[PDB]
């Protein structure tokens, strides 16, 4: 419950912060240069937590990742490319992981904290990035140890 | 290299069978392997196929029979072939799961070469089957050719057909050849050559001219037709597609042979030999059709006595006519497709050009042998005019003919002033595409405004909370209040009030919102978004409002019906008595009676049941056999059709107006009987009039009748396309006049288009396009958009493809937006209601238990996406009509989802989903682009003219099927995860028709006929006069079905409405 | 840590999920009080749930993952491997009946679907049959997963649940419902203190009876059992 209270508060902050800087850019586009807005904006940069600030910051980079046809990620000294697209008979590109198209940074942060993509805290949509491709266990147990073993050896041949 | 010999095939679908998806992908592999294929198309009797194969002198026959009655059908064919010198011709068949293994062994033992099961297709592969089929027919037929002309000259048409196969292959003796030409010279028979540009209508015009010859001369003339189509030298074989357009050649005095060019030329290298062969066979007239010739091509001229150049009004500039060699030699010129734009100006250019080429300056340009014809139009006066001219010319050229019985009219130009869609509105589909895209552009702009407006006032409130009051922000805010539209401003304003409505436990006229689980969780019927951004709110409210609000993306109604579930099970087997049992079986335990009627192949083609094995074997199979009004009454006995909780969905296309008239008469007669019982007396003339009128208004149900999809998808069109559309409008006009506000005049469908092989995008696009065509058709016909649009029903298919998940919601939005913005119709018209039926092709004969899994998933996304009506397929889908046990499993799928399934307690679970919204957008745009592709082909009608839809469907069908056998596209139990046993479905129970039931229908028919034997001829005459005098056809049908059978009515209309011309 | 038997005994999805997470947390507290480190046993902890027809089952796994991840990070300060809750889902066997056994494949399909949608780690599918597990019956059960994973179109997407207004609201509701149940067990002396009173056993038995009641009541429709019954058998 405490975590969710934080999501609400941090969202309101991230939302207000965007609303301010948005109005600031619109005023300068009309001529009026009121930095009084910026003072309230910078005030909410500190109000936002460290983790929350980095979440929103990585969001545009996050979008470009799940956008393409592949997912390039380098572990150790090599790399691990993963396909994102599965194409239908009609020729439609079905993305493995579909990202939200919110403009409100309040909704973005709210979503990133409550239900991040698969493979990211709090792992709501899954604990792994992408599902494993290709896992059926072989259950056997009857009679004495000899019969159960044979069934094991037979199935797992 | 292809085959060793010149291998020829005759391919067709069985009698009253529309299933061409199978047979079409076979004639494609046949052609590619190097076989000349004479394709006959769908709906072919044994008499038709056998006559064809015998005249063409082919090695093999390929038939697809999915309607059943195949055992009787193929036996008839085998018998008929042996009886008329065709024992050596091998017959091949296929019907998927319909033809059970026992019947295959029986038919193959009877004489059929091979019949392929779906399991055969898997093992052998698509190419493997055709290879096996071709290798069998790789034989030399020249050994059967006559050595002397004795047989041929005597009148033997079979010997003639074989002599041609000898002459064509050059295996004919030189002394025989010269002896043939010698007698051909002394024969002195006229030879009419018909050449022209590709697809101008050479075949269609030829058929019509022959029909004129038959009507005018009482079938006294013996006509020989030699049609030539171009051959692809790559494969080796060709697609001889001229015979498929010929409907008037089915007669003993008519003979037709299809020849491939067998060169890069527009005439067969042995054409003079073939012509001479027909001349010696004592024919009264020989007609020769060439292939698509260019501007500077005219090789038909030296081989014929008279030449006819066929063209379309589309020839570009008027200077182009000076480049056409054929305009310099042609004795007659026929400007076909005179319904097209600029036909009159086309005639005045061509006429003046022919006048110049002949240097007849002392004559009038209007006197030149240039004719304006419309072969597509039944009994076209233009074509008749051309005929009269050809007669006069053939008469002077030594051809005895009796004084004609046809209207010896005067003029050179057709007066066919009928139009379905005016050329001014030709690009209607493209406009609709623009309308939708324009709407979305507005959503983007209005969102940005609403977003900015909020951001400003938000910052304004935060500044005043800190002290610094800057009214400069407010100036920009008030600036965007005006920028926002009136409708958009009210949308956001009602949003907080909207939230409070769907928040509580009731919707205040009060409706419950909450369904509580066993765990005690409150599952709201409609879940609203929790956005803070007013930009997202407005964006959502404009793109996907709640169910029951524009653009009705999540449904056209606020909440799903309380008692009447969307369930509506397709049914039909045996006679009207047995089906009436199945209706009561499905609708048992349901207060709301939702019936869905399936008719047998014979009724679907407007024919009466008959003793001939062609027809008899199909009676009561694949659907209920309905032939008379009395059958229709029995069908719905015990069902109050005028009851508000009872709706009937008849699936009928070609004879739909006739069947509808039977249904209406039944619904009326029910209330007349109900009155006679509640008062113990017959209603007075005034009382009955009030009753009859009331029935028409409140009767609830749906008739399919979508003819646009018939040409494109289902092939149940019996009359000419233009005639069917004419009568369809008559129905809608009848409905408007009598205020039939509950019955749906047409179920604009795409299920059939999809089952033929079209992917979800093509299905949805074509179907909406067809629907919009009807709209444009009725609008150009003088009906208010709000008068017919609420009566428009839709029908779709749900398969496994991802797009099917959002098919319905896309259809609803595209309709709602266009109906509002483009056509300016009211709310009732913006609401697209549709029926979804699970994909039948997605179910297989192998491991039939797996089909219930697929049918479940498909049923799910239909209910999720808030469909209006749902049909569920049985597990034995591939093999038989749903059994008693089988229909309950199919019926349970809906019952379990609706009642047991937890997520289903929510009515908009799709909404919000990132995948669903993105897919909805993608599919929508994909459809719009397809609209534009059809629009640049002359609209839906203009595209059908080219066979664009049919071409695109059959291509996609092949692409899918190539992958099914391939393995690239996994199908569990078919191409992967096979059974270690290898048994596709022991002995399963089948839904065939009783012998007694067939005899019952025959006896009931002959009894009905005897009852109204007096008024029969008189009524049918009135019906034809209704077409001639161009009155309302359906209005007469409302009386006609009382004294006439289905067959009588259909065949009567054939004399005055024409028959459908197949389109490959 | 299992919760299959708890649900199979009659517990509704809320009770099942709550008790199971509570049991898991008990093991955590148990191992911690032996002076052990949280990153040493938490990655080895596996879970085992049931998927029935109830609406809550659609979001059961995602709720379990979030409650675990948040608590393991904030409360116990464990690492990433420990915050990740892996679980096996097995379709409800109770939900399948002896009457009209062909209908069971329909229910088992729907239950298998929401498991895969909600990105489960391991899935078992129940046969249509009552009788012995025949090799034919197990193939129909095994085909359900094969068809969804390979043939089903929506399944090509790995997060189709995300975004859905219903799913997100249900996720929140179930989560809080579980938390309240934690508090009910906590005020009974923890899981062990509750077992001392037979609180879980009592509550499960109470819910099993309530289900079995509405079933007989005709209030909770079961196709082929209390409605749409076989006209021949
Ligand atoms: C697609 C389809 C339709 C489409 C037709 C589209 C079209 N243009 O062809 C639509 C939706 C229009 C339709 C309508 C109807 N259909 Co239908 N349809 C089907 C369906 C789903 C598949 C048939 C198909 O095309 N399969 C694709 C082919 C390529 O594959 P296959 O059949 O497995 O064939 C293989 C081998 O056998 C071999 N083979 C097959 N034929 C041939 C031919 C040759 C020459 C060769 C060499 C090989 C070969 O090639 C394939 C290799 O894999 C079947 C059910 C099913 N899935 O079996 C019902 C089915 C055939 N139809 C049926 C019925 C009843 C109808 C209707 C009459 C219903 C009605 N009462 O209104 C209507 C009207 C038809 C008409 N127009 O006259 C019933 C038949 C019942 C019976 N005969 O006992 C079926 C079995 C469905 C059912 N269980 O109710 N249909
Ligand atoms: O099989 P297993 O359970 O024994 O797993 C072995 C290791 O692989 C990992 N794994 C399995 N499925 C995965 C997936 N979809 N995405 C990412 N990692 C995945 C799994 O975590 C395990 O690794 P580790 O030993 O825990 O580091
Ligand atoms: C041969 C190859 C295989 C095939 O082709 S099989 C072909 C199978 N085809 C079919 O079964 C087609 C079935 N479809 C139809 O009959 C129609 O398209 C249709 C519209 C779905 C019929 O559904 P119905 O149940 O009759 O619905 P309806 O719109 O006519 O409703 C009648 C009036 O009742 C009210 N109503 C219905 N649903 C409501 C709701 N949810 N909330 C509030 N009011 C509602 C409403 O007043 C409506 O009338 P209106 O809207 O005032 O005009
Ligand atoms: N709009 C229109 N189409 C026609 C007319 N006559 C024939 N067609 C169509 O043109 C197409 C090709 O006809 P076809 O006889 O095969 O031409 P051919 O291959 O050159 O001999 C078919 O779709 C016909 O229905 C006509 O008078 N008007
Ligand atoms: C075209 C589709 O229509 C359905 N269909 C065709 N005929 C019947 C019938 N008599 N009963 C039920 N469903 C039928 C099948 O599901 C088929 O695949
Ligand atoms: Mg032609
Ligand atoms: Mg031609």
């Amino acid at each position: 419950r405490a975590y969710h209270r934080r999501v609400v508060a941090q969202s309101k902050l991230a939302r207000e912060r965007q609303q301010l800087r948005a109005a600031h850019d619109m005023l300068q586009g009309a001529g009026h240069e009121s930095a009084a807005l910026e003072t309230l904006a910078s005030e909410r940069d500190v109000s936002l937590g460290a983790v929350e600030r980095k979440l929103l910051a990585m969001w545009p980079q996050m979008q470009q990742a799940y956008s393409g046809d592949e997912y390039v990620v380098k572990i150790r000294d090599k790399e691990i490319r993963t396909g994102l697209i599965s194409t239908t008979l009609s020729g439609t590109k079905i993305r493995k992981v579909v990202l939200p198209r919110f403009e409100d940074e309040g909704e973005i942060l709210k979503w990133l904290m409550r239900e991040n993509v698969p493979g990211s805290f709090p792992y709501t949509a899954g604990v792994f990035a992408f599902k494993r491709e290709g896992p059926t266990r072989m259950f056997a147990g009857e009679g004495d140890a000899f019969r159960t073993n044979r069934r094991f050896k037979l199935v797992s041949e | 290299r292809g085959p060793a010999n010149k291998v020829r095939f005759v391919t067709a679908a069985s009698l009253f069978d529309g299933h061409d998806a199978s047979i079409n992908i076979m004639r494609r592999i046949l052609q590619s392997q190097g076989c000349e294929v004479i394709h006959l198309g769908h709906n072919r009797s044994v008499q038709e196929v056998v006559t064809a194969a015998l005249q063409e002198d082919v090695q093999g026959i390929a038939i697809s029979s999915y309607q059943g009655g195949h055992v009787e059908y193929f036996k008839y064919m085998i018998d008929l072939l042996r009886e008329h010198g065709g024992e050596h011709i091998q017959v091949f068949g296929g019907g998927g799961g319909v033809i059970v293994p026992d019947e295959i062994r029986e038919l193959q033992a009877y004489g059929v070469a091979r019949i392929y099961s779906p399991e055969d297709g898997q093992r052998m592969g698509l190419a493997g089957m055709i290879t096996d089929m071709a290798q069998r027919c790789d034989i030399d037929l020249t050994r059967y050719a006559p050595t002397t002309l004795d047989t041929v000259v005597a009148g033997d048409r079979r010997a003639l057909a074989q002599l041609i196969t000898a002459l064509e292959n050059g295996k004919a003796d030189p002394e025989l050849v010269s002896a043939l030409h010698a007698q051909a010279k002394a024969a002195a028979v006229p030879v009419l050559g018909i050449t022209g540009t590709g697809g101008a209508g050479k075949s269609s015009l030829t058929d019509e001219l022959i029909r004129r010859f038959r009507l005018d001369q009482d079938d006294a003339l013996s006509i020989a037709v030699i049609s030539i189509d171009p051959s692809r030298r790559k494969s080796g074989g060709a697609l001889l597609g001229d015979r498929i357009r010929m409907n008037a050649i089915n007669h003993p005095n008519i003979f037709m042979r299809s020849l491939a060019t067998r060169e890069a030329s527009e005439i067969s290298q042995a054409l003079p030999d073939v012509i001479a062969a027909c001349k010696a066979a004592r024919f009264d007239l020989v007609i020769v059709e060439t292939s698509g010739i260019g501007q500077g091509d005219a090789a038909i001229v030296p081989h014929v006595d008279l030449s006819l150049y066929v063209m379309t009004p589309e020839f570009g500039a008027a200077s182009q006519l000076e480049k056409i060699d054929m305009l310099d030699f042609a004795d007659f010129v026929a400007i076909n497709k005179f319904d097209r734009k600029g036909a009159q100006d086309a005639w005045r250019d061509v006429a003046k050009q022919v006048q110049r080429n002949r240097e007849q300056w002392h004559s009038r340009a209007e006197d030149m042998p240039v004719y304006g014809t419309q072969a597509s139009r039944f009994n076209d006066d233009g074509v008749t005019m051309l005929y009269q001219g050809l007669v006069g010319a053939l008469g002077a050229r030594g051809m005895s003919l009796k004084p004609g019985t046809l209207p010896n009219l005067e003029g050179r130009i057709s007066t066919g002033q009928n139009v379905i869609v005016p050329p001014a509105r030709s690009r209607y589909l493209a406009e609709l595409a623009d309308t939708v895209r324009a709407y979305h552009r507005r959503v983007v702009a209005q969102s940005k405004l609403a977003r900015e407006r909020q951001q400003l006032r938000a910052a304004h409130d935060m500044l005043q909370g800190a002290g610094h009051e800057s009214a400069a922000l407010e100036t920009l805010a008030s600036e965007r209040d005006v920028s926002l539209g009136a409708v958009e401003r009210k949308l956001l304003a009602m949003w907080p009030q909207m939230q409070q409505a769907y928040s509580g436990d009731e919707y205040v006229i009060r409706t419950g919102l909450i369904s509580t689980t066993l765990s005690g969780t409150k599952i709201r019927k409609v879940v609203l978004p929790r956005f803070e951004d007013e930009g997202e709110i407005l964006k959502w409210l404009m793109r996907e409002n709640v169910p029951g609000s524009f653009p009705y993306t999540a449904g056209v109604f606020a909440f799903k019906r309380e008692g009447e579930d969307p369930t509506r099970m397709f049914a039909g087997e045996g006679d009207a008595f047995r089906t009436n049992r199945r209706f009561k079986l499905v609708s048992e335990g349901m207060e709301a009676k939702r019936l869905s009627t399936a008719f047998d192949s014979v009724t679907l083609y407007g024919e009466d049941p008959h003793e001939r094995p062609d027809i008899y074997g199909k009676v009561g199979n694949s659907g209920v056999s309905i032939a008379t009004l009395e059958d229709m009454k029995v069908l719905y006995d015990g069902f109050d059709l005028t009851n508000p909780s009872t709706s009937v969905s008849m699936t009928i296309n070609g004879p739909a107006p006739t069947i509808l008239a039977m249904f209406m008469n039944t619904a009326i007669d029910q209330q007349i009987d109900r009155f006679r019982a509640d008062n113990g007396r017959d209603p007075t003339a005034d009382e009955e009039a009030k009753i009859r009128a009331w029935v028409l208004q409140n009767v609830r149900g749906t008739v399919q009748a979508d003819i646009l999809k018939e040409d494109q998808g289902q092939n149940t069109c019996i009359f000419s396309t233009e005639f069917s559309l004419k009568v369809m409008g008559d129905i809608q006009e009848y409905f408007v006049h009598h205020q039939v506000r509950n019955f749906y005049s047409v179920s604009i469908s795409g299920y059939h288009i999809a089952e033929a092989g079209a992917n979800p995008i093509s299905q949805l696009a074509f179907t909406l396009a067809n629907g919009f065509t009807y709209v444009e058709a009725y609008l150009a016909r003088g009906m208010h958009i709000d008068d017919f649009a609420p009566n428009l029903s839709f029908f779709f298919s749900n398969g496994m493809d991802p797009e099917y998940s959002v098919l319905g919601r896309v259809a609803r939005r595209i309709w709602a937006v266009t109906m509002r913005d483009k056509y300016g119709a009211n709310d009732r018209s913006q609401k697209l209601k549709y029926h979804i039926q699970t994909s039948g092709r997605s179910l297989h004969a192998q491991e039939i238990d797996f089909n219930d899994i697929r049918t479940t998933l498909q049923a799910l996304i239909a209910i999720y996406d808030n469909c209006n009506s749902l049909h569920t397929n049985a597990y034995d889908e591939a093999i038989t009509t749903p059994t008693a046990e089988s229909v309950r499993r199919a019926l349970a799928i809906q019952l379990i989802i609706n009642r047991e399934w937890g997520v289903a307690k929510c009515e908009n679970p799709n909404q919000g989903s990132f995948l669903i919204e993105e897919l909805t957008d993608l599919v929508e745009e994909a459809v719009l682009q397809e609209f534009e592709r059809i629009a640049e082909r002359g609209g839906v009608l203009g595209a059908m003219e080219t066979g664009y839809q049919r071409g695109k469907i059959q291509e996609e069908s092949l692409y899918y099927e190539q992958l099914k056998h391939d393995g690239t596209l996994p199908i569990i139990g078919v191409n992967t995860f096979r059974n270690p046993n290898g048994d596709p479905t022991q002995t399963l129970e089948l839904a065939r028709s009783s012998e007694d039931e067939k005899q019952s229908q025959l006896h009931r028919l002959t009894e009905f006929h005897g009852a109204h034997q007096a008024d029969a001829e008189a009524m049918l005459a009135r019906l034809r006069q209704a077409v001639i005098d161009n009155r309302n056809v359906f209005a007469v049908l409302m009386d006609a079905v009382r004294v006439c059978s289905l067959g009588q009515i259909t065949h009567a209309l054939f004399e005055v409405g024409g028959q459908y011309r197949r389109n490959m």
